[PDB]
DNA sequence: AAACTATGCATGCTCTACTGCTTCTGATCTAGTCGACT
DNA sequence: GACTAGATCAGAAGCAGTAGAGCATGCATAGTTT
């Protein structure tokens, strides 16, 4: 589904841009259907949810006098859901603003997050927003730096903290937005130092039978002639073996 | 001794000499149903706190918040005393238009008397507001004083009294002021009793006071000529003596 | 092992978060 | 590392710990209690199964096992709590002082050897495996026992079995009116005695503000998500683990609670028949699918069958140049892929022999990767990653392999074709002196979820019933103000050479 | 040419189940003391 | 002998993380009726 939006960088400049998504992983269409065995039929089978309490009669309770409640520590907070939508952060749903600019290297891989990958195009028939688009790419590739970005998909939606890096092919232009970390997310393990251990050092005579066998199981070709790398198994033109 | 009969209350009230507990407690031995939250079924909450749950439940415009006194008093009393905004913290809408059609928008009734600790109680909801200018509250005042026998006032007694004084060597100038001992107390409390002194000397002068200082009446004298309404000579005596008796002298003794 | 969180002993203190400080 | 972290917050109640050197400063003691309120709020959001005490000395009142003197211990070895907090909150002011005062007293003597006794009874206590002992002195005082050499001998004789014990002590010293020397007497007791830590102090400690520091982020020990077997081929096998060094944070599961007494209630699902009104388990009924105008049934143990591929593990398939990987290939967050010598002895060196030749090479190891049983397979790529170090030699990226999802054709989708504009060089530099403009440096712990900081504050504000919730500032929107000064005229310039005179964005 | 409805997608919240790692608790066992006997 | 008290092993509970399904909500897109 084409997603508009504009973005901006302070409270003067906006560019109107169409996002997509290109990589997520898919799922099947169709679910599983319950049906009865010897019918064989979904309308013999109901599936109901009932809450009681915990006591020897189990009395039955309505939905209309169940709440909803929190753990803090070693006591349950009461927390209706209304006084939580009261209180809950509200934000500017569909937005997508430049929190800043900030060198490639910074951003790495490992740390990419979220379930998806969007790619920003320039709003279509818009002539004026695509040169917008384009300067900002070809500006950001010849500085070689990427986009600190707040994206929120809607009202609904929770806010996030992403960055934008600019793809630049010989036909088409764009910018790919893949979603970072939060404070929270990160987590902070210490390992042991393979380099420095006296016990688990590597010898000659295994560097070089490693070296061999990493020579042997070459899964690029590397052709002279064009002094170009060809994929002798390419991962992304496997159909899923789910599926089939 | 069961006054109450399946009725449902919430308890939330936090900081107060009378803690949950013991409402608790006598609620249930009152024949009372308690809960922990509000619902459809509940029909008050009551909270002698402003913590975050009654702000909540403030914004949420389906229920009715009560202190605790209302309470206290129904155990005081042994019955149903019916409520009142005294007794409320935040209304439901319907009880907006149930307490709207006895009770005024603020905290007062024109069904039931009132009395000084009542009017004391309204007034103290009632917040400064700054929609008036001086002189329209004084004519305001001045016609509510006319309008139901309201002259009869000892601290009003000069409020259609206004009263100019000869503190000033040159008239119409505020940097010639003097540095009269009993003229600018004498001034300062007809100020105080209700009159009204007024720096410039202007058409709306009604009464003149001049002191030790005979120099001055030929000037007051021709000025009162040009002036459409002539004002009043008078001496110090009259004033005190106004003040003593609490009531007016006739300005004839005193011309 | 200067930098130890305090609180919670075994995990490294995390530096308050600063948002966006222009150069 | 495993177990719990136990900690005794020991405050004085000397006289002293009472006076305040100026009228608009905060005494000691309201300090203390701030900190060890801090300490609960932040222990209570991060690790809520942590135990905590706290224990008062120099009193007139007693309350301990051992029936000491003038040792009051408030609190015992407990997970924390709201109900802990509020009863703490009662001291805070100066009628809180004027409470604590009546409730316990002040004034008394006491004896330093009393207290870690006390101390060391209650670390005894507790049942629970307590992986770090830790005790801390709120006091003022450099000179307890300057009468008597006894007590003070006495003292050091406990401080030392202590830490022999395996007992943390540390020292928060406070303000004093002539200044603080540890020199005197806490050089012994203190497990640790910096070489910094020896000149006069004539300030509160730089540790109380790491204490006051609130920190609202959970924090999880270290553990493997997975221990799997590396197969260079069918009889070349390795064991390795696998962890989530980045992980989604969310909110704590909501609990269904009953409105009349807030009592917890349990939900059961159950599927019935309409034209019987029989309980069907989970076996009886079939599973249906309507393809081509038919209904095909499988039944429950075909279809989890349906997804049996291999054995769980990792299936080595050979190895990729790093630039044939694609940065904007991202389909799920990567993981980190470490040695395991448990299982298998010898895959440490073979580990580390690949990853050195990988570093080498610049080199991916392309695999095959089943997780858990009956998962269909996927296709991951090993990269090496080297030990990466900060100045003061604090680890900031360990050794290992990055563990990175490849897309499968279905992962990609269409794009709709899109003529290309290009831009003149005058535009490009205009832009590129506006990113210069905006330019920044970036770091991973930069920002924080505004939705759980703030649903911590209103959970914290309706438990301890605080007035207002605590508003937390978002460092996630832009500045706008800031931009607006920094970028200048160059946004004019910019949409003067980009846009047609009526364009009107907004539109 | 305009309004209603079928179809689909994207996202947040929740029940339900399943697999794996870590910790706690019930159950299976040797040293010290008193006592019985011969 | 018996008791009591120490120390060792193995199973169950808690917790984290993943996958599947459903619901609700919002929004967009295209076909049918008048």
């Amino acid at each position: 589904i084409h997603w508009p939006c504009r973005l901006t960088i302070g409270s003067n400049l906006s560019i109107r841009i169409a996002a997509y998504k290109s990589i997520l992983q898919e799922r099947v269409k169709k679910t599983w259907t319950v049906v009865d065995a010897k019918t064989l039929k979904k309308e013999d089978i109901q599936k109901e949810t009932v809450y009681c309490l915990n006591d020897d009669d189990e009395t039955e309770v309505l939905k209309e006098d169940i709440i909803q409640g929190f753990r803090y520590g070693s006591d349950i907070v009461p927390f209706s859901k209304v006084d939580e939508e009261q209180m809950k952060y509200k934000s500017e749903g569909k937005c997508f603003s430049v929190l800043g600019f900030c060198k490639s290297s910074q951003v790495q891989r490992r740390f990419f997050m979220g379930n998806q990958v969007l790619k920003v195009f320039a709003a279509r028939d818009d002539e004026a927003a695509a040169v917008a688009l384009s300067s900002l790419i070809h500006a950001l590739d010849d500085l070689d730096m990427v986009a600190i970005v707040r994206y929120a998909y809607d009202k609904r939606a929770n806010p996030q903290v992403g960055v934008a890096f600019p793809h630049i092919k010989h036909n088409y232009e764009c910018l790919v937005y893949v979603q970072l970390p939060f404070m929270e997310d990160l987590r902070q393990y210490m390992f042991s130092s393979l380099k420095n251990s006296k016990k688990y050092a590597p010898t000659e005579a295994q560097l070089n039978a490693v070296d061999a066998l990493i020579d042997s199981m070459s899964l690029a070709k590397k052709d002279e002639k064009t002094d170009t790398l060809e994929d002798l198994f390419p991962t992304t033109k496997i159909p899923n073996p789910r599926f089939q | 001794s069961n006054i109450f009969e399946d009725v449902e209350f919430c308890v939330m009230s936090g900081t107060d000499s009378q803690p949950k507990p013991d409402l608790e407690n006598r609620i249930a031995e009152f024949g009372g149903y308690i809960v922990q939250n509000p619902g459809p079924d509940t029909y008050c909450v009551i909270a002698g706190s402003e913590n975050i749950r009654v702000k909540n439940i403030i914004l949420s415009n389906k229920h009715d918040v009560v202190k605790p006194a209302w309470l206290l008093e129904c155990f005081k009393t042994k019955s149903f005393v019916p409520w009142q905004p005294r007794f409320m913290i935040h209304m439901c809408p319907s009880t907006k238009e149930h307490f709207a059609r006895e009770y005024d928008c603020y905290g007062d009734s024109y069904f039931i008397d009132t009395d000084l600790n009542q009017l004391k109680e309204v007034f103290s909801g009632i917040k400064n507001s700054n929609e008036q200018t001086p002189e329209e509250m004084a004519s305001l005042i001045a016609d509510l004083e006319y309008r139901y026998s309201w002259d009869c006032s000892p601290l009003s007694m000069f409020r259609r009294h206004t009263v100019y004084l000869d503190s000033y060597a040159v008239i119409n100038d505020l940097s010639t002021k003097n540095e009269g001992t009993r003229l600018a107390i004498k001034a300062l409390e007809l100020r105080f009793h209700g009159a009204k002194v007024v720096s410039c000397l202007a058409e709306g002068v009604s009464h003149v006071i001049i002191g030790e200082d005979h120099s001055r009446v030929a000037d007051f004298k021709a000025f009162r000529r040009t002036f459409k309404r002539k004002f009043k000579i008078l001496k110090e005596s009259w004033v005190t003596d106004s003040i003593d008796k609490c009531e007016l002298q006739e300005e004839n003794q005193y011309l | 092992c200067p930098g130890e969180s305090l609180i919670n002993p075994g995990f490294k203190s995390k530096k308050p978060a600063g948002g966006v400080d222009f150069d | 590392y495993s177990g719990r972290d136990s900690l005794i917050f020991l405050v004085d109640a000397s006289k002293a710990m009472f006076e305040s050197q100026s009228e608009d400063e905060l005494t000691p003691f309201d300090m203390s209690i701030q900190c060890i309120q801090s300490v609960y709020i932040s222990k209570i959001i991060s690790s809520d199964r942590d135990l905590l005490a706290v224990v008062f000395y120099g009193t007139e009142k007693d309350k301990n096992s051992v029936n000491f003197k003038n040792i009051y211990v408030l609190q015992e070895l407990d997970n924390p709590g709201a109900k802990r907090i509020l009863e703490l909150d009662q001291f805070k002011g100066q009628q809180g002082q004027k409470r604590f005062q009546d409730m316990m007293g002040h004034g008394s003597d006491y004896s330093l050897s009393e207290v870690l006794w006390v101390c060391a009874n209650l670390f005894s206590d507790v049942q629970f495996k307590m992986s770090h002992k830790r005790i801390m002195l709120f006091t003022n005082e450099d000179n307890p026992h300057g009468n008597d050499s006894a007590k003070a001998s006495r003292a050091r004789t406990k401080a030392g079995d202590l830490r022999d014990t395996g007992i943390f002590l540390d020292l928060m010293h406070l303000k004093k009116p002539g200044g603080f020397d540890i020199s005197l007497f806490y050089r012994d007791i203190i497990s640790i005695a910096e070489d910094e830590d020896l000149r006069v102090h004539f300030e509160e400690s730089s540790k109380l503000e790491d204490l006051l520091r609130k920190v609202r982020a959970k924090e999880t020990r270290k553990r493997a998500l997975s221990r799997l077997k590396l197969k260079l081929n069918k009889d070349i096998v390795i064991s390795v683990g696998i962890y989530n060094l980045v992980q989604k944070a969310l909110k704590p599961p909501p609990i269904k609670l009953y409105r009349e007494t807030n009592e917890p209630v349990k939900t059961k699902t159950r599927t019935f028949n309409t034209s019987t009104g029989g309980l069907l388990l989970p076996s009886d009924t079939k599973r249906s699918q309507i393809y081509g105008s038919r209904q095909i049934i499988l039944e429950k143990e075909e279809t989890e069958e349906l997804k049996r591929f291999d054995d769980p593990g990792l299936m080595l398939m050979g190895f990729k140049p790093l630039v044939l990987l694609k940065k904007h290939h991202y389909l799920r967050p990567s993981l980190f892929v470490y040695p395991e010598e448990s299982l298998v002895i010898g895959s440490s060196t073979l580990f580390s022999a690949l990853l050195i030749k990988c570093l080498e090479k610049e080199v991916a190891a392309l695999c095959r990767y089943t997780p858990r049983r009956n998962i269909p397979p996927y296709f991951v790529a090993l990269v090496p990653q080297e030990e990466e170090l900060d100045d003061q030699k604090i680890q900031v990226t360990p050794p290992g392999f990055q563990l990175v999802f490849l897309p499968f054709a279905d992962d990609k989708r269409k794009m709709p074709f899109t003529e290309k504009i290009m831009a003149t060089p005058e535009q490009v530099g205009k832009m590129k002196a506006i990113v210069e403009k905006l330019r920044f440096t970036y770091r991973s712990d930069s920002f924080e979820n505004p939705v759980l900081q703030q649903h911590f504050r209103n959970l914290e504000a309706l438990a301890l019933d605080l007035m207002e919730p605590e508003q937390a500032v978002d460092l996630t929107l832009p500045k706008v103000e800031a931009m607006n000064k920094r970028l200048g005229s160059l946004v004019d310039e910019f949409k003067e050479l980009v846009y047609p005179p009526d364009y009107n964005p907004e539109g």
